[PDB]
RNA sequence: GAAGACAUUGUCAGGUGGGGAGUUUGGCUGGGGCGGCACAUCUGUUAAACGAUAACGCAGAUGUCCUAAGGGGGGCUCAUGGAGAACAGAAAUCUCCAGUAGAACAAAAGGGUAAAAGCCCCCUUGAUUUUGAUUUUCAGUGUGAAUACAAACCAUGAAAGUGUGGCCUAUCGAUCCUUUAGUCCCUCGGAAUUUGAGGCUAGAGGUGCCAGAAAAGUUACCACAGGGAUAACUGGCUUGUG
RNA sequence: GUGAUUUCUGCCCAGUGCUCUGAAUGUCAAAGUGAAGAAAUUCAACCAAGCGCGGGUAAACGGC
RNA sequence: GUCGAAUUUGGGUAUAGGGGCGAAAGACUAAUCGAACCAUCUAGUAGCUGGUUCCUGCCGAAGUUUCCCUCAGGAUAGCAGAAGCUCGUAUCAGUUUUAUGAGGUAAAGCGAAUGAUUAGAGGUUCCGGGGUCGAAAUGACCUUGACCUAUUCUCAAACUUUAAAUAUGUAAGAAGUCCUUGUUACUUAAUUGAACGUGGACAUUUGAAUGAAGAGCUUUUAGUGGGCCAUUUUUGGUAAGC
RNA sequence: CACGGACCAAGGAGUCUAACGUCUAUGCGAGUGUUUGGGUGUAAAACCCAUACGCGUAAUGAAAGUGAACGUAGGUUGGGG
């Protein structure tokens, strides 16, 4: 919607913060998420809209993204430490059939190679896609390190059949005027991408991923 | 045609008057019922008897349109317009 | 067009009736007390054409 | 002035589909037994006839393959030469359509944004985002006549990512669902796109596939205008390539 | 007796409505019509050694394409032939010699170009702002396209320089009406505030019959105002031999 | 509409018409309803017949 | 032809003009009918046909350019008349000479590089343009053509090396030349230039010929905007008074 | 061998008005125009007159508005007398 005077996400966001950790200080799964259901859209009637709207701002740290690439980016990955892949490694992938079904749940993400990704399109069979995991490319000369730090903190609304569409938008750590910050953001990029810029927004809820009953949006 | 959406030009604001960032977006239109002249007497002349009372243009010919860019300034936030040729397929990638 | 004959029988000019050689109109007794609760009799005088 | 009847078929568009379809029926029936010559032109050609007993049932021939309107002329040389111009209607398959709209709300309903999907004695339009085809005829279309919105030489490549499915089918054709690319910017961005197509029991993951891009386009058409904004879509898949070596 | 706050009647609104009314039904053209566009444009020829010059003359093109295929700089030489090298065989990769362009430069044709205008790289946005003058068509009006300066701001290069889109010759559009950008702008006339509206400067939305009406047939039942049609004479042809 | 008597008048409801013991929002005007607004207004839902979907009809026009 | 009846006929009565009546011919409705007659609007409009009334004097054309739903018509420029005004032999010419440019036709030459249409035989995974099917690819069904392959003489208005004649631009001075030194915010490293000047010198010829009916300037308006013939050079049609 | 014309007389076709352009004549001249009206009369004539008003003496801008001498009302080239 158009933004409504944002101290009331301010007190939502205190009380939020209060609840976790000073009410059950639990162990470090710190993800404090925006819920936004859209209303008064017909899903077939109109058109499935999409976007990446990627803040800088991170909360996923531990995140599983096995870099599927050639050799020079292997040894980049191996530099940058992180799970990648190698070609008759994707090989043996797209043999066993049962294997790409299990390694899209042992993974959360993937980051392909600009010289490799025009084939996952047809090696690496689908479920992919439909588990939303389509790797995306990374150049032979920009950084692995900046680019997996990118592909931890790039949010995306998708359109599906459903109107309740939900993102990991911050953290339940610290820092509440860069939350705010956040927030103003993620409603910024939501108002934006939807027909109506402002009607068509109804639902809007913070959570900081513990069931918590304080959203006050 | 393809043209970035980032494009470093002249500026004529007070402020700058000179070589600045600006972005680029595409120009659209609108239109007002119960507002401009035109409508407000088109419709008195159209109301009663007597049938259309005005042309109406059904003989088109052409099949492509020009495109008009709108830059705003980073810097001012004073737009400027830029109109380029026929083209059947436009982008701003 | 001109106006058509379905059309022009209508006004009633010379597409009326011809009755001069008629009877009179036939139509049933007037309802009334004896008809309503009893019963009357009449006697039929002549057959005729029409 | 030396044949008495001569027939001008004409179809006024660059690319002459369904006049090369009907030269390729034309040599493969051999209708042409007695022609005294044949006439090139740019948008289509003359056959020249001794007497016009040829020459109509020339006309009865073509009135049962293609859509056509045939008009006739009369010729003096001081006996009379005939002339017959005959016209195929300006739309070939797999060509992108906006449809009039007392015509869409006449021919059953059907949306304005169709699709040419077979071309007979009349026309045959579908519309691809839900599986429904209508019957147009020569003399309605003829009546009043349109155009086009975009013809086969604006078909873009994409690469097919996932399929999903809806269950319905209407023969031979399979009402899906599927997420697609650019092969333009597949290993550059992450710009996926979601249509809802009559290409699902055709198409699996992983290739090429032809359509009309309309995010990209400049259309100045009143018809078009005339539409609402929300309920056109992006991408209008057309066909599959296949290349088998 | 029957019917009953329903029909009926009044006003507005949506369908239907050749039963009826009014009107229209382009131009060029070896007669009209069909066909075509010779209706707005471009190259070669017609065209007769300045310029100008017709035909439904001839051979063809236009209503596009490009963030580079625009701008600056650097390095290099193309088509082709010959002689050599494992698989290698018309033809795969490497080496040398010859090579005035026989290649390439988006598209028709003509012109132009070799330490380049071609090919490969590097940096960029001058395809920017403000307005005058000039050339072509020409009434020396408009539209389109182009040329040379001025006043700013920039790019590139060590620099001199070059750069106001595409190496040059085509690639496009008034009034009225909508809409947009810009002016701590002007007006709403008894006086103010805020919406709304109207103006000024510069662009888009289009008229292809392209100096720009909103438009289907038939008449042998026909009407009016006019203009044109009739023995063969080639300024001299016709007879027996492809 | 056909045109004394005699004899024969086949098959198709698909196209265009004409029709309706059928389904239900697909299109859906004025009036009324609701929301935002200082208000003029703007947006939205609901929405009659008709059209569309579905059925009937050829001594209807047609078609073979 | 018909002549006892769907018969013939007198008088009375009814139906009136976009209306009547029709055993149907667009027939009949007072010699009027594919919309009667009468008066008015009305002296309706006409890019179309006809006519347009005394004498003498002087001057004297055009059928062509551009735009137009333009082609039997207008606007615009040209050609013509009249009124004059400022001055007095100018510096001008449908011409020659001298000097100096530009051109690519005639002729030459092709054989010096371009030397051509025409009916021209196969060589399939050297290309393949598309068209029809296809729950799609070890994917079937089609035909113009790709490429003339081991064929040359042959010649050009859209081929070039040379290149007339005829026609064509400019100059042949006083608004000139030379010497000296003033201005400037332009230009130069500069006291350099550039443009415009002050002062001084140069008339028997002041810078080739011949001519010059006075020269220069302004306003306003008519008609015309269907042309045709002849020599020569040409284009399309065997060809024509085409 | 295109159209009109048998003959004679009489009649018979660029007019008037509103508003203008160029040129000419006249009156006054930074002004000019008495005639809507009033006074008077030998009575639709002639003669006389106040206040206004029209055009001219200032332009430019869509408007709000602003509004014409540096100087012998300038310098150079010609220029009749
Ligand atoms: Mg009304
Ligand atoms: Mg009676
Ligand atoms: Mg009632
Ligand atoms: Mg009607
Ligand atoms: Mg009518
Ligand atoms: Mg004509
Ligand atoms: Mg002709
Ligand atoms: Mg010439
Ligand atoms: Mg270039
Ligand atoms: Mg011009
Ligand atoms: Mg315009
Ligand atoms: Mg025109
Ligand atoms: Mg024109
Ligand atoms: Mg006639
Ligand atoms: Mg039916
Ligand atoms: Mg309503
Ligand atoms: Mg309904
Ligand atoms: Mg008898
Ligand atoms: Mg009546
Ligand atoms: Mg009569
Ligand atoms: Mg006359
Ligand atoms: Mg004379
Ligand atoms: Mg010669
Ligand atoms: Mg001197
Ligand atoms: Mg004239
Ligand atoms: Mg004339
Ligand atoms: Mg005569
Ligand atoms: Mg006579
Ligand atoms: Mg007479
Ligand atoms: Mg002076």
């Amino acid at each position: 919607m158009s933004k409504i005077t944002s101290s009331q996400v301010r007190e939502h966001v205190k009380e939020l913060l209060k609840y976790s950790n000073e009410t059950k200080k639990r162990n470090f799964l710190e993800t404090v998420e925006l819920q936004v259901g859209l209303k008064n859209y017909d899903p077939q009637r109109d058109k499935r809209f999409s976007g990446s709207l990627k803040l800088p701002n991170c909360p996923r740290p531990n995140m599983s993204i096995c870099i599927f690439g050639d050799a020079f980016d292997v040894d980049r990955a191996k530099s940058c430490g992180v799970d990648a892949m190698s070609v008759d490694d994707l090989k043996k992938l797209n043999k066993n059939k049962k294997l790409i079904k299990k390694l899209s749940k042992k993974y959360n993400a993937f980051i392909a190679s600009e010289v490799l990704i025009k084939q996952v399109p047809r090696l690496l069979g689908p479920q992919l896609s439909k588990a939303g995991k389509f790797p995306t490319p990374v150049s032979h000369n920009d950084d692995l390190y900046g680019k997996v730090t990118d592909v931890r903190s790039t949010i995306k609304f998708q359109l599906k059949k459903v109107l309740c569409l939900a993102v990991a938008v911050g953290n339940v750590e610290m820092e509440e005027d860069v939350l705010v910050n956040q927030i103003l953001m993620s409603v910024n990029f939501f108002v934006s991408l939807l027909k109506k810029n402002w009607q068509n927004v109804g639902s809007l809820v913070v959570k900081s991923s513990m069931g918590p009953a304080f959203r006050l949006y | 045609v393809n043209v970035p959406k980032t494009r470093k030009t002249y500026c004529k604001g007070k402020t700058c008057r000179k070589h600045t960032q600006h972005k680029v977006t595409q120009y659209k239109a609108g239109k007002a019922s119960l507002f401009a002249q035109g409508k407000r007497r088109y419709d008195r002349k159209q109301s009663g008897f007597g049938g259309q009372t005005k042309p109406v243009f059904h003989k088109k010919a052409k099949t492509t349109k020009k495109v008009v860019l709108r830059l705003e300034c980073v810097k001012c936030k004073t737009r400027a317009q830029l109109t380029l040729k026929r083209c059947k397929h436009f982008e701003l990638g | 067009g001109r106006v058509i004959r379905n059309q022009r029988k209508g006004a009633g000019s010379i597409f009326t009736s011809h009755t001069r050689l008629r009877q009179g109109a036939a139509k049933l007794r007037t309802l009334d007390y004896a008809e309503r609760h009893g019963y009357i009799r009449g006697i039929v005088k002549q057959i005729v054409h029409d | 002035n030396t044949w008495r009847a001569t027939v001008q078929i004409r179809q006024k568009v660059p690319h002459k589909r369904t006049f090369l379809f009907l030269e390729q029926l034309i040599l493969k029936h051999n209708a042409h037994v007695d022609t005294i010559s044949i006439s090139e032109a740019k948008d289509g050609l003359d056959f020249f006839y001794a007497q016009k007993n040829h020459a109509v049932k020339m006309i009865d021939f073509l009135n049962a393959v293609v859509p056509i309107k045939h008009k006739k002329s009369e010729e003096l040389i001081s006996t009379y030469k005939f002339s017959y111009s005959v016209e195929i209607v300006p739309i070939c398959k797999d060509d992108l359509v906006v449809l009039p709209k007392k015509l869409a709300k006449s021919m059953g309903n059907i949306s304005q944004f169709v699709l040419c999907s077979k071309i007979s004695n009349t026309v045959q339009f579908m519309d691809p985002t839900t599986l429904q085809t209508a019957d147009l005829s020569p003399s309605v279309y003829w009546r009043a006549p349109f155009n086009a919105l975009a013809d086969v030489t604006q078909l873009v490549e994409f690469i097919v990512l996932d399929v999903d499915s809806t269950g319905i089918s209407r023969g031979n054709r399979v009402l899906a669902d599927i997420t697609v690319a650019r092969t333009s910017d597949l290993g550059v961005n992450d710009q996926v796109y979601y249509v809802r197509s009559h290409l699902g029991g055709i198409c699996h993951a992983g290739d090429s596939v032809m359509g009309y891009f309309i995010a990209n386009s400049n259309y100045n058409s009143d018809l078009f205008d005339g539409l609402n904004i929300d309920y056109v879509p992006d991408v209008v898949l057309v066909k599959k390539l296949y290349q088998r070596k």
